[PDB]
């Protein structure tokens, strides 16, 4: 395909352990606009992720945000998952709170 | 000040008998209609997304762009390597003292190849050849440049003047950020990345920097704005500092809905 996703995964608010809070994944600079997006905690998909409308840059390459509601923990590890037409390989890209 | 309204569309052709059209519409950075492949209708993401159109002049508007969606699936197909990806970009920029400018850019697998201009639409140099005479057929029909010169130059500026009317409260609304610092791993060896987190600000201008006492660190790298599902903007501002080079720096945040008090956090403050 034509061009690779960057993937960038933040917290809407200060991760608070025990504190309800939202993460995001925002896929960027890709093309063709056909995307899978998985939400990983601990290695495991997240069931409830809502996606944005996909929509395109001034240089015509896609963009989507993904975002769940969680609680951080102390131990639990989350990261964004993206397969494309790009890449031979799923690009997995993880939450960098205490890294 | 200057208020850009973009209608997107975003087209996919797998071949013969497979196609999916989708578009959203932006006002600056806040999205005012969707437009599924599955949906008949255009729908509103906010209150005031028909402007001051009455409902026969929106019904109107509407039923010209469910025409134009099915025209174009059914003409792309005509001239028709598969897959294939066309994007438009059709819209208009607000300037002060009622000045304005109209645009209308198609992409071809995610290259710029036609845009309209003046009466006519136009191959940009160095699109492929094979477009000059499609490009030619289409400026044949009278009626589509006719209609396309009323919408870029009349209904674009005029619609938009109505939102800016109808949107205002939301245009104009000052969300206050919440800010943090972390560190993350430095690619140099003897240094750790300083990150100070600032989210939940609206509008965009932000100034994030940071400081040692009055002194700024101009080595601070100003991240990309990142988009919350709030309609408010995430940026990140980094410094990668020598252990103990933290001690003494603080992180200063300027924003319009701080009204001239700047958050500032101060690392190792709880030691
Ligand atoms: C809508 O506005 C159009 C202009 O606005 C731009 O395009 C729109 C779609 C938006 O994107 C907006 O944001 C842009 O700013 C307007 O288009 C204009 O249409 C007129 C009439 O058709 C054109 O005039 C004719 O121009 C040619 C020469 O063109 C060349 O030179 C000029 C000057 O340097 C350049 O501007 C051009 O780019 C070209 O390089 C003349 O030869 C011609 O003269 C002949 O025709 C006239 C009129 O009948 C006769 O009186 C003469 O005697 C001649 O027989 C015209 O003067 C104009 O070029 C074009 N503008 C542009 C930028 O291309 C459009 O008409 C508006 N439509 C409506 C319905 O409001
Ligand atoms: C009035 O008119 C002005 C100019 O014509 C418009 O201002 C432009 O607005 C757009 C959209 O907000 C700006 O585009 C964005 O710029 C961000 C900042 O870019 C600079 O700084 C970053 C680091 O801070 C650098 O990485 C970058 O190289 C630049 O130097 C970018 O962060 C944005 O990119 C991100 O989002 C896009 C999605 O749109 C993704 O595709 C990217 O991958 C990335 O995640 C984005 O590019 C543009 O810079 C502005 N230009 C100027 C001159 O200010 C106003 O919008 C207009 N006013 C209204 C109300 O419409
Ligand atoms: C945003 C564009 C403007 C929308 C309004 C245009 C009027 C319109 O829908 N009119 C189509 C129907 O025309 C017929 O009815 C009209 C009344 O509504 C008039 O009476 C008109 O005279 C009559 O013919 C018309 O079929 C039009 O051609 C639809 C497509 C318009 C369009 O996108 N073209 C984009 C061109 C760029 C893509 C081509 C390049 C390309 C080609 C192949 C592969 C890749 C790229
Ligand atoms: C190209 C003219 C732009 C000015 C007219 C704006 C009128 C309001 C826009 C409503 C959304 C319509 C979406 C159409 C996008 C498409 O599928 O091509
Ligand atoms: C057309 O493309 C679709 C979408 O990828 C695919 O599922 C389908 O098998 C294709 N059909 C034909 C007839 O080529
Ligand atoms: C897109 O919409 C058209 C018209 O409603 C329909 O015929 C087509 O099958 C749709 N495509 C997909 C992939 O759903």
């Amino acid at each position: 395909i034509q061009k690779t996703p960057q993937i960038q995964v933040y917290s809407r608010h200060p991760p608070e352990n025990g504190k309800p809070n939202i993460l995001n994944c925002y896929v960027t600079q890709f093309h063709p606009p056909h995307i899978e997006i998985q939400m990983l905690k601990n290695g495991k998909k997240i069931p409830k992720v809502e996606m944005s409308d996909m929509s395109f840059s001034k240089d015509w390459s896609f963009y989507i945000l993904a975002h769940t509601e969680f609680t951080p923990t102390e131990t639990d590890t989350y990261a964004c998952r993206v397969k494309h037409a790009s890449m031979a390989e799923p690009k997995t890209v993880y939450w960098d709170r205490d890294m | 000040k200057n208020y850009t309204f973009r209608c997107l569309q975003m087209s996919s052709f797998a071949n013969r008998s497979w196609s999916r059209t989708d578009s959203v519409v932006w006002l600056g950075d806040l999205q005012t209609h969707r437009w599924s492949n599955d949906s008949a209708t255009i729908s509103f993401t906010k209150p005031w997304s028909q402007g001051k159109l009455s409902n026969q002049q929106w019904e109107k508007l509407q039923h010209m762009f469910q025409v134009h969606r099915v025209s174009f699936t059914r003409d792309i197909q005509e001239l028709v390597d598969y897959p294939i990806e066309i994007q438009l970009s059709a819209g208009c920029e607000m300037y002060p003292g009622n000045a304005s400018e109209s645009f209308l850019h198609v992409a071809f697998q995610g290259k710029y190849v036609v845009r309209f201009w003046g009466t006519s639409w136009q191959t940009v140099p160095g699109a492929p050849s094979w477009l000059d005479l499609p490009i030619k057929v289409l400026n044949a029909d009278q009626g589509t440049s006719a209609t396309v010169q009323m919408l870029l130059n009349d209904t674009c500026p005029l619609f938009v003047r109505g939102l800016l009317e109808a949107g205002k409260s939301d245009l104009e609304k000052q969300e206050k950020p919440v800010a943090w610092l972390s560190s993350v791993p430095s690619s140099a060896h003897g240094h750790r990345q300083l990150v100070c987190h600032v989210s939940g600000f609206y509008p965009k201008p932000v100034w994030v920097m940071w400081m040692r006492g009055d002194q700024e660190q101009q080595g601070t790298h100003r991240g990309d704005f990142l988009p919350n599902a709030d309609e408010t903007w995430y940026l990140q501002a980094t410094l990668d500092v020598e252990a103990g080079e933290e001690a003494g720096l603080a992180c200063r945040v300027k924003h319009s809905s701080l009204g001239g008090q700047d958050i500032i956090l101060y690392w190792h403050h709880h030691h």
